């Protein structure tokens, strides 16, 4: 029981520590994706309107 | 202590999952502002050109 | 004894609810019949106006 | 003339469960496929053609009265690719053509079929849509100085309908077997155009949108379809008893469903619950995939013999299959494979 | 005024025209050369669906014709402005007959657009023509006939009103390469031309028994039913899966979309039937529970915002996510956010597969395996 | 509907109320005067207040109450008040009453004097009140019938008349 | 403690602690079925787990 | 001409919760009030006049077509008493006039409005009853020797309506804001005259007799009222979501009412009962006391901002006020007034 | 026939109302149960094959059997076979009575007693 408890504690700590970091990093990736998309499409729209 | 592995995971996982949402929301607001300002500048360029 | 008395109360409540439901259905039927009669008269009148107009 | 007619009601198998069971065909008889727009008249007629006309070993005539040009082209290419076009002659009057062409196109097909019949041959006559003929008559009637009648049909509606229908008959010299699709405006069978033609046919298959709304094709209504051949002297007592049993069970279920809809199923007697279950099973078992509709369904078509249909409906009417779910029968085919879908479900 | 191509000059419809709507593209495919009726009551989104279908063609190569019969000119100004806000206007022809103009112009308006579309159809190019409110054309023709003292038929309409719409709509067809070569005198060889028509009919109270709706339903190759109840319930587009049907069916779809949606449409119809049946039963068999939950989630899945067409790859991905059971555990409200997050994740991380699906539209064992891997990775790593 | 779109209101007579013995059978909610209170005399306008809307609400509340009820104190008061005012409104044919006698019965209705009198006595209460006020309060009836005015002095006079009649019933 | 499925469903939706259930008597209910829940409620009461007991009907 | 037309999205605020919530309308647009006899079209139009004239300083035109002369006299006198008459041009052809005056009167008002518009101003046009124009056309049509159409209307009904409606448009030189009351004969919303008018309007408010009989005013039907402006781009997301939530809740209540009528509310599921309880509160909250209706209700009128109505409806749907009785919401201007009424029930 | 048909008329009149109680007729007054199982059997008896007309003697015989309660113990599923067997039995052993009934259509105690004997003798068989 002592061995199972220590092993499970380490396993769950490692898993949560990895998963939360992954989630936050990919949230930063999504934020950057949205920012880049907006930055490109702003000038795309302006370039359409001037030709109009 | 083994029974706190789920507790210790919920101390990290769900909080990071929630934080990802506001991280995305701030980028959404930035995108909306960028596109609105792009439209508002393009219209004032177009009006100037046609008035010329 | 409590269980038996609750069963009897359930039967009484169902009797009352079924009386109310029967009265509601009887009230709905007559309004449906009035609407149906209005439609029945309107259809005859429209089709006869069409027939008479078609005999130019 | 009256003296030349014949009554040779030789039974004809179609390979469709509901048609063979409820409304058996007879050689030399007239069959009408009633239904609204989009219920399956065209695909049913295509399946009937693929079944009988290929095996018929005789000439056939197709009268495309008021058909869509695309569907006529597709049918012609289908007959060409299957390499049976050499036995069939096609007469087409499409929708875009003026009312005279649609009014008279059916008579050309009738004339060709009568020429083949008088030789002494047995021929199949397919009519794309009888209703469009009366519609062309209604179009021309007003300008012809006739006063309107009924729902704005021409006064001579019944006379024209009788004149066309009475030439499609099997005389002592030769037999004409005909399958006619009849458009039902807004699915109202009360309309005079579908109402009048009912008396001229021998077997009448009614497709109902209410069944089609559930997606369960062929969507044939067993409680409205009927055939002159469905009496014990022709079909034998087994078939008649099976058909009557199915009709009674479905009729009972139609009443029980009204109680179920509002009060719920617990208010029924346990025997009424059993009847509801077995009727809901039979309703789905009448469905059958046609291999002229694989493009729609994406599933292989099935062909069923009359005997297997009888045995399957007998088994469902009895306790043999009370344990199978309702979905276990949907678009399966023979009863022998509904158990397989139940295992797969 | 011109006659439609005969039987021998046509070719079978087997090519897709993408609407960009999940419900329409899935359950009710439209093919190149089909006539698909859009029918429904007022203010149910009939015009929106057709203009979105026009918008989606900006990059498909299909030319577009929008015919406006009897609408007020400011509505046409708004429509043109919306088409110009996207890139669709440069690909579209607009024919206008406002409510003020004489009845002759209104009743002739559809035929002029038909001829303009027929220009492309005979040279081997694809054209999509939207007839907006053919009922208003029938009204204008009724006015013309009554002013000419011609005998009125049923509902005061002239008798030949069916011939009008039938001869109008029969021009929309796909012609084989031989007809194109004959028309072009050999300038164009090996290409088949097609004209696709999407007539619009307005029903007064869902009453399909009226004269003009019955005629148009008889003529066309199918109909898409929009009804007020679903629109008010929040199901937009309010496509009724039961009464709507496409007579061309799977032949118009790409292979993957056909595979996915074939079961979907009848599953949704039977789900609606079961939900009618089950409404007061306390006990549901687990199969019935599966059907009810799956149907509710699929009904939620098909809702889509205006002016937001989805590519074939995205529709295929979402339908795969629905069919293969991945949606099951997700609560109903989050389904929309699930879809949006899946689309964004796949677009950023798995672009090559989206490009492959959009270009080929093919479907294979490796395609299904890649889609399954994508679904598993999204459902594990990501958050709605 | 053509006639309604022309006139300045309608008085709808309901066959169900007429059969039930509520005669005149004036159905509120549907019946309305579109010139409104401007036509009314000051005293009648003051005393009539919201009677028509109270009756319109009560007639639906009584229809719902047959099935189930909640808030059984306030709803009970509303139901009994509505029932008693409906009993007060019933009037015999060929039996007109002047604004004075009309004013005082509405005063007894809305000031709570009828609240504790049983239904089977409402009409007898009304007749006794009319006969009583005809005896010695005649100057006030004449004053009301000459000028349909309202003020605190005649308010107090009516209150005292009602108190004294309620004492000697 | 619960008799009848309606209470079971309602109090599962509420989320109250339900220790015992019996359903499906219909007409002619029997004491033999009732022996159970009363036995377990008695066991709870006499061992100190419960201090007062009420019947709700 | 098509070139001259101008688009505008400037939302015009009104004091009426239901109108600007469910069917907001923009400056220079068309608003149509549909209703039967007596449902309150004129009262709503007078309240719209009172509210809209606050923030509009330009000229206004009121055209009475086939309505009561008494209402015209009252309107004129109340305009003179408020010393705002000098900004309004009044063209009056009432029902007492022979058919020619009622037929041509609207065009005179339109011509005055067009004169004011072409000068470059922002004008407000109010048509007391657009239906009478088509009614006068119907009356005179038979004598002109034209065959009857449909329900006996003139064959030129659609053209006669369109030629009049097309001139009421905002233009790049000037803008016209239009409010039109549309009589609905025999409450048949499917009659050709109401049916044709629906397409010409930008925002349509439908008044229902059934709601008016409940005493709820204004008797706007929220499941039929609709506006072009109910678009997330213009109104923004919060207003759009609140409006669609209200619409869905009321649709669900309509769906449940048929079961409620027979079985009563007790049979409903616990979520369905909550839906009903919230829907009734929403229906009550849509009521509002009008300043012009004080002569009827007695209670003082209320002006409600768009922010307050959207916040109150969002709060009601979120369930913050589920502890209050239904009567608390009846005839209250804002949600704070609703909670204040609750304290005294 | 005039004497006999009133029983059928009233039996069907009573049976029509109880058809609503048929769904849950397990809990009913035994009198109502008897009325229901009599109406059901009469309705089952009235069905007849096409092209098979029955003489007045046979219709009167089966109507007498139904009205006098002889079908009380016969199962609903077997009514038709009972009718056919009774008709064959009376055609075999008692033709003169059928001849007299077809010739006169009279009714009296001398005929009712003979019919009672016919039905008692048949009920021993089948
Ligand atoms: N998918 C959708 N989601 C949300 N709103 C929609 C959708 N489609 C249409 N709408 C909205 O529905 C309303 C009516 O749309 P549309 O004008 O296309 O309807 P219609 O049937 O053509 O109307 P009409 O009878 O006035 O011509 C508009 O407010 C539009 O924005
Ligand atoms: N806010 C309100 N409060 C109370 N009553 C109201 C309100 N709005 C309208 N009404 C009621 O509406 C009734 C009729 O209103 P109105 O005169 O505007 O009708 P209308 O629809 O123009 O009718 P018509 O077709 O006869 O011209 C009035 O008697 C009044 O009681
Ligand atoms: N047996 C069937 N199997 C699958 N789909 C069917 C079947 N019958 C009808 N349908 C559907 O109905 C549509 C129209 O069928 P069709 O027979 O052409 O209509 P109509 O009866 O008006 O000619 C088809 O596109 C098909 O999808
Ligand atoms: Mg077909
Ligand atoms: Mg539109
Ligand atoms: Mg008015």
């Amino acid at each position: 029981d002592l061995d199972l408890a220590k092993a499970s504690a380490t396993d769950q700590l490692k898993k949560a520590k990895a998963e939360a970091q992954v989630i936050i990093e990919q949230a930063n990736k999504r934020r950057s994706q949205i920012l880049d998309e907006a930055k490109a499409e702003a000038e795309q729209e302006r370039t359409k309107i001037v030709a109009q | 202590d083994l029974d706190l592995a789920k507790a210790s995971a919920t101390d990290q996982l769900k909080k990071a999952k929630a934080e990802a949402q506001v991280i995305i929301e701030q980028a959404n607001a930035a995108r909306s502002q960028i596109l609105d300002e792009a439209k508002a500048e393009a219209e004032q360029e177009r009006t100037k050109i046609v008035a010329q | 004894q409590g269980v038996v008395e609750n069963l009897a109360s359930e039967q009484a409540a169902r009797m009352v609810a079924m009386k109310a439901a029967t009265d509601n259905g009887g009230s709905l039927i007559k309004e449906l019949q009035l609407v149906y009669n209005k439609a029945r008269q309107a259809s005859i009148t429209q089709e006869l106006t069409e027939i008479v107009s078609g005999a130019a | 003339s009256y003296e030349e007619l014949s009554n040779s009601q030789e039974l004809l198998e179609t390979g469709i469960k509901v048609i063979d069971l409820m409304a058996p065909f007879a050689k030399g008889g007239k069959v009408g496929l009633f239904g609204g727009a989009g219920v399956g008249k065209t695909v049913n007629m295509m399946e009937l053609i693929r079944n009988i006309a290929i095996e018929h070993s005789g000439y056939s005539v197709f009268a495309g009265v008021g058909e869509r040009t695309r569907e006529g082209n597709d049918f012609y290419h289908e007959m060409t690719d299957s390499n049976v076009i050499d036995k069939v002659s096609l007469v087409y009057g499409q929708m875009n053509e003026p009312p005279g062409n649609r009014l008279r196109v059916a008579l050309t097909g009738l004339t060709m079929a009568e020429k083949f019949r008088d030789e002494g041959r047995d021929v199949l006559l397919f009519v794309d849509n009888i209703y469009r003929y009366t519609l062309a008559g209604t179009e021309v009637s007003a300008l012809l100085g006739r006063m309107p009648s009924a729902v704005g049909y021409q006064p001579t509606l019944a006379e024209e309908m009788g004149v066309l229908q009475e030439r499609i008959t099997s005389t002592k010299t030769g037999s004409i077997t005909s399958v006619q699709a009849v458009y039902v405006p807004a699915d109202d069978l009360t309309d005079p155009s579908p109402a009048t033609t009912f008396a001229h046919l021998d077997a009448t298959v009614v497709l109902s949108r209410q069944i089609a709304s559930l997606g369960i094709y062929p969507a044939v209504d067993p409680l409205d379809s009927t055939s002159r051949q469905l009496d014990p002297l022709v079909v034998g007592q087994e078939h008649y008893d099976t058909a009557r049993g199915v009709q009674s069970i479905l009729q009972r279920y139609q009443e029980l469903k009204d109680i179920i809809a509002i009060l719920g199923m617990d208010e029924l007697s346990e025997e009424d619950k059993l009847v509801v279950a077995r009727a809901r099973k039979i309703q789905r078992f009448l469905s059958q995939p046609f291999f002229v509709a694989e493009v729609f369904t994406g599933s292989p078509g099935k062909y069923v013999s009359l005997k297997d249909t009888i045995r399957g409906f007998k088994g469902i009417m009895e306790g043999e299959y009370d344990h199978l779910p309702e979905q276990a029968f949907y678009m399966v085919g023979s009863i022998e494979e509904a158990v397989e879908k139940a295992k797969k479900l | 005024e011109a006659i439609a191509p005969g039987v021998i000059e046509r070719q079978s419809v087997d090519q897709p025209v993408q609407t960009g709507y999940k419900a329409v593209d899935s359950m009710i495919p439209i093919g190149r050369g089909q006539r698909e009726l859009i029918i429904g009551d007022r203010q149910t989104g009939k015009t929106a669906l057709a203009i979105d279908a026009i918008i989606n063609q900006r990059d498909s190569g299909i030319k577009a014709i929008y015919v406006a019969i009897g609408q007020k000119a400011s509505t046409i100004s708004n429509v043109v402005r919306k088409l110009e806000e996207h890139g669709a206007l440069a690909n579209t022809i607009v024919v206008v007959a406002t409510a003020s103009e004489s009845a002759a112009l209104q009743y002739l308006a559809p035929y002029a657009g038909a001829a303009m579309g027929e220009y492309f159809r005979d040279r081997g190019e694809d054209a999509l023509i939207i007839y907006d409110d053919l009922s208003k054309q029938a009204v204008a023709y009724r006015q013309i006939s009554l002013l000419l003292r011609r005998p009125p038929g049923r509902e005061a309409f002239p008798g030949d009103v069916f011939y009008l719409h039938s001869r109008l709509l029969e021009r929309a067809a796909r012609v084989n390469a031989e007809y194109v070569e004959a028309f072009t005198k050999g300038e164009v060889k090996g290409k088949t031309g097609s004209l696709t028509a999407l007539p619009i009919i307005e029903t007064q109270a869902g009453d399909v028994s009226a004269f003009v709706p019955t005629n148009v339903i008889s003529i066309t190759d199918g109909q898409i039913f929009l009804e007020t109840n679903l629109f008010n319930a929040g199901i937009r587009p309010a496509v009724n899966p039961g009464i709507s049907v496409s007579r061309v069916g799977g032949a118009a779809q790409t292979k993957i979309m056909k595979k996915l949606s074939g079961g979907i449409r009848t599953a949704l119809a039977q789900y609606r039937e079961l939900a009618a049946f089950s409404q007061f039963a306390s006990d549901l068999d687990d199969a019935t529970r599966k059907q009810l939950d799956h149907g509710q989630k699929v009904t939620e899945l098909l809702k889509q915002k205006q002016y937001a067409p989805m590519s074939v790859a995205q529709q295929s991905l979402v339908l795969f996510a629905a069919e293969r059971g991945y949606l099951a555990d997700v609560e109903l409200s989050k389904i929309g956010s699930f879809e949006a997050a899946l689309l964004a994740y796949v677009d950023r991380d798995h672009a090559p597969l989206m490009q492959e699906i959009n270009q080929t539209g093919g479907y294979n064992d490796e395609i299904e395996g890649k889609l399954k891997g994508i679904l598993d990775s999204f459902k594990a790593t990501q958050s709605w | 509907t053509n006639v309604i779109s022309i006139t300045d209101g309608q008085i709808f007579l309901e066959t169900n109320l007429f059969n039930a013995g509520i005669r005149p059978a004036v159905n509120p909610g549907i019946s309305v005067s579109r010139v409104g209170g401007a036509a009314q005399t000051k005293i009648m306008k003051k005393l009539s207040g919201g009677i028509r809307t109270a009756l319109a609400q009560y007639r639906e509340l009584a229809a719902f109450s047959q099935a189930a009820s909640d808030l059984d104190d306030a709803t009970r008061k509303q139901l009994d008040h509505g029932q008693k005012v409906t009993e007060l409104l019933k009037q015999k044919q060929y039996a007109p009453m002047s604004v004075a006698q009309q004013s005082l019965v509405l005063f007894a209705a809305e000031r709570g004097y009828l609240a504790d009198v049983e239904l089977s006595k409402i009409g007898s209460f009304e007749a006794a009140l009319l006969a009583y006020v005809d005896r010695d309060h005649a100057p006030l009836m004449q004053e009301i019938n000459q000028t349909g005015g309202y003020n605190d002095e005649i308010e107090g006079k009516l209150k005292g008349i009602l108190d004294s009649f309620k004492a000697t019933q | 403690a619960m008799i009848g499925s309606k209470g079971v469903s309602f109090f599962n939706s509420v989320g109250g602690n339900v220790v015992a259930q019996v359903t499906g008597m219909g007409d002619n209910p029997s004491l033999s079925e009732l022996i159970g829940p009363v036995k377990v409620m008695l066991q709870a009461y006499d061992e100190g787990r419960l201090d007062k007991l009420y019947i709700v009907s």
